[PDB]
């Protein structure tokens, strides 16, 4: 699950770091890591607390 | 026109991508299994509603598809996609059109067995899927497991919902597709060796779960109600 | 970490130019009602040389950044063109509605590419009012992203069937526009032209500018294989690909073959090594000397 | 009326002035009964509540 | 406590989810429908912990 | 609108059709008699006598 929770949008527009970098500008591309942060520090929680 | 049974047959490869020994769940377009596939004689307004499996054991050499244009023949190949005008009996002798006044499209390419296709229109292509196997027992599509390997990809898109054949002056069986899931399983060579229709059986719902084949004793919460 | 050494891009060999001039700047555009599709494919693009110079009203790139237009590949651009009333070229966007928003051209609530319009009140602001450019205003209910309709019939509103009379709460369905060269900026006309592209279809072939460089392998390196850009160890293996095949995948979605487009050649992609690192030491009150452990 | 969590248990009818008690639609879990793969193909279903 | 969770803002407009809905368009009305699924996930979260 | 067919019943800003379920403040009432070819004056952003 742990693993399986890294294919997620979690509302950005798509879950790959390597590409949103390279298809937006600083200014507009930390507005959608940010949601992919939020997400994946989520997932860490859960497993850790189970 | 009698009417027989398939027996989990129509799967095709439904991405590019290369998998060896996972067990992987698609959701797309497939002919579910134990479908009720009409089984015509030797040639009717087919409809064709979102996907049409045609399979024939062999005369059977046209699909001329549109609304009231593309055309697929067997020269070889010819696929010229505009305006015809159609005949009454279109076989090939050979009247098929009358002109070609606005055309578009026109790809000429280079000019016992089982036959099966599957044609699709998804946002703008025309895929074609095929896989010719050999066979010894006469109509009556067998038991077993042909994973159908794309063949082109048309980017014609434009509308079409009639279809029919082109009889070469004989069997041909009908069935539609519909939105299923299915849980293709890989062997380690990357063919597709067996396949589950998601939705047919409550075991069948209960594999698709656990994602395996086999299913030992207990009980398994599926789905909700 | 294992830091990269260098880095290696690969291109498709591909002479053609793609055809942009014939659709910008031709003789005569479409009305707003009924807009044609240029599909674009298989050439080498340049979005830069659009970019800069000439004279462009708006441009406007949605889900993409405009200047980084020319490294990364794509999937049968399209292209739409039509001539739109001079307050509604910022009413072609997602989400935001309006007449000929919902009317005429919808676009996705989720579309990329770019808006690009420019000024046309010298060719298209005729004397007497071209009055050939039309747009829709009744419709029985709003358009699907990327619809198109050209079919008149008579409207009907509440009751007094219409049923071709165009009387009494009977309309015609659309309307023309009129356009004197002495029109104010709200209706002068303008021209648009919306670019618009998909990235995950299929690996096609349409791709900015960018000379390729020499395969390296069983070094960790940088590599940019048709857009898809990542840090590996490329090796030669034998899996069997079959012959549309092109990635590879494994038991947790991550990519670990690839094939190269020139040379059409199977490779492995393997993480550089990682670990972490734990010191060994007996106090600092005894000795200062440690002892470092790479872990993996 | 609500109560004693806030969720709506009845109702007035606004134009006969009537008294209406609400209930919820019913819903649960679907579970398979199955004796193995590898004994048998034949299952039953269970419906939770 | 639960079910009581159900009829606060989480800093949208409303809590009803139909309010919402039926009030805004849908591009903007997504902001809020997304606040309140991630209080109401941080909701279900604790009482499994717990 | 089913009515002795009003020439004119063509409203600003809304669709007639919409105008019931909206709901508006406090509207006022304006009667009085023109002639025919003055019809066409009453619109707003227009001019003349
Ligand atoms: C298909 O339908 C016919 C009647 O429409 C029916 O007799 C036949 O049993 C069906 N096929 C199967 C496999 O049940
Ligand atoms: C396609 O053809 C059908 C008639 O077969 C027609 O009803 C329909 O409007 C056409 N267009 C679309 C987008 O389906
Ligand atoms: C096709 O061409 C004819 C003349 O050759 C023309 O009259 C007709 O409008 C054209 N049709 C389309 C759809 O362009
Ligand atoms: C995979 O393909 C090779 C090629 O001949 C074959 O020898 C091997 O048996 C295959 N593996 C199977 C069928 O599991
Ligand atoms: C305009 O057309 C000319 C062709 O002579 C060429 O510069 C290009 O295709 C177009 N340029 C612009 C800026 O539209
Ligand atoms: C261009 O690419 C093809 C592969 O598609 C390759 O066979 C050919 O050698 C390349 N051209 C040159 C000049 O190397
Ligand atoms: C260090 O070790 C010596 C003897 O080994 C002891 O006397 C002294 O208190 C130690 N100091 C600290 C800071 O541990
Ligand atoms: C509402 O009108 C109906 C129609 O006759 C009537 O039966 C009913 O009593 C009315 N309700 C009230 C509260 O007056
Ligand atoms: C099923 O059970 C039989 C005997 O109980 C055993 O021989 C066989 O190996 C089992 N099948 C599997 C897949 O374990
Ligand atoms: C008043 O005028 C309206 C508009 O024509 C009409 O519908 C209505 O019947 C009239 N009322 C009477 C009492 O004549």
């Amino acid at each position: 699950t742990l693993v399986k929770q890294l294919s997620s949008n979690f509302g950005a527009i798509s879950s790959v770091l390597n590409d949103i970098l390279a298809r937006l500008d600083p200014p507009e591309a930390e507005v959608q890591i940010d949601r992919l942060i939020t997400g994946r520090l989520q997932s860490l929680q859960t497993y850790v607390t189970q | 026109p009698a009417y027989t049974n398939s027996f989990t047959r129509g799967v095709y490869y439904p991405d590019k991508v290369f998998r060896s020994s996972v067990l992987h769940s698609t959701q797309d377009l497939f002919l579910p299994f134990f479908s009720n596939v009409t089984w015509f004689h030797a040639n009717p307004v087919l409809p064709f509603n979102d996907g049409v499996y045609f399979a024939s054991t062999e005369i059977i050499r046209g699909w001329i598809f549109g609304t009231t244009s593309l055309l697929i023949v067997n020269t070889n190949v010819v696929i010229k996609v505009c305006e015809f005008q159609f005949c009454n009996d279109p076989f090939l002798g050979f009247r098929v059109y009358s002109s070609a006044n606005n055309c578009t499209f026109e790809y000429v390419s280079q000019p016992k067995n089982l036959r099966e296709f599957v044609f699709k229109n998804i946002d703008g292509y025309f895929k074609i899927y095929s896989k010719h196997t050999p066979i010894n027992l006469v109509r009556d599509l067998p038991q077993g497991f042909s994973a159908l390997e794309p063949l082109v990809d048309l980017p014609i898109g434009i509308n079409i919902t009639r279809f029919q054949t082109l009889l070469a002056l004989a069997a041909y069986y009908v069935g539609y597709l519909q939105p299923r899931t299915f849980l293709l399983k890989y062997n380690e060579n990357g063919t597709i060796t067996d396949a589950v229709d998601c939705a047919l059986d409550p075991l069948s719902e209960t594999k698709c779960t656990l994602k395996s084949f086999t299913v030992e004793k207990g009980i398994y919460q599926t789905s909700n109600f | 970490r294992v830091q990269p050494t260098e880095s290696i891009v690969r291109f498709p060999n591909i002479t053609n130019l793609c055809p942009f001039g014939e659709v910008f700047n031709a003789t005569r555009f479409a009305s707003v009602y009924a807009w044609n599709r240029k599909r674009i494919s298989n050439c080498v693009a340049d979005y830069s040389v659009l970019y800069n110079s000439a004279s462009f009203s708006t441009f406007k790139c949605y889900g993409v950044s405009p200047t980084k237009l020319n490294d990364l590949c794509f999937t049968n651009v399209y292209a739409d063109s039509f001539v739109i009333r001079g307050d509604e070229v910022r009413q072609i966007a997602p989400g935001q509605t309006g007449k000929i928003a919902d009317y005429n051209y919808k676009l996705p609530d989720d579309f990329t590419g770019c808006v690009i319009a420019w000024n046309s009140n010298n060719l298209d602001s005729k004397v007497g009012g071209n009055y050939n450019y039309l747009y829709r205003l009744f419709r029985k209910s709003n358009l699907k992203p990327f619809e198109r309709d050209i079919s008149t019939e008579i409207y009907q509103a509440g009751s007094t069937p219409c049923n071709g009379v165009e009387g009494f709460n009977c309309y015609f369905p659309l309307q023309s526009y009129g356009f004197q060269p002495t029109y104010g900026v709200g209706y002068q006309p303008y021209r648009v032209v919306v670019l618009s592209f998909e990235l995950l279809h299929a690996p096609a072939t349409v791709c900015g500018p960018k000379k390729s460089t020499n395969l390296v392998k069983n070094k960790c390196v940088n590599f940019n294989f048709n857009g898809l850009t990542g840090t590996g160890v490329l090796t030669e293996s034998n899996k069997k690909f079959l012959p549309f095949q092109q990635f590879g995948r494994d038991i947790d979605d991550t990519t670990d073959a690839v094939r190269d487009p020139q040379t059409l050649e199977i490779l492995d992609i393997t993480p550089c090594s990682f670990g972490g690192v734990s010191v060994i030491t007996p106090g600092t009150n005894t000795s200062n000397q440690v002892a470092v452990l790479y872990q993996g």
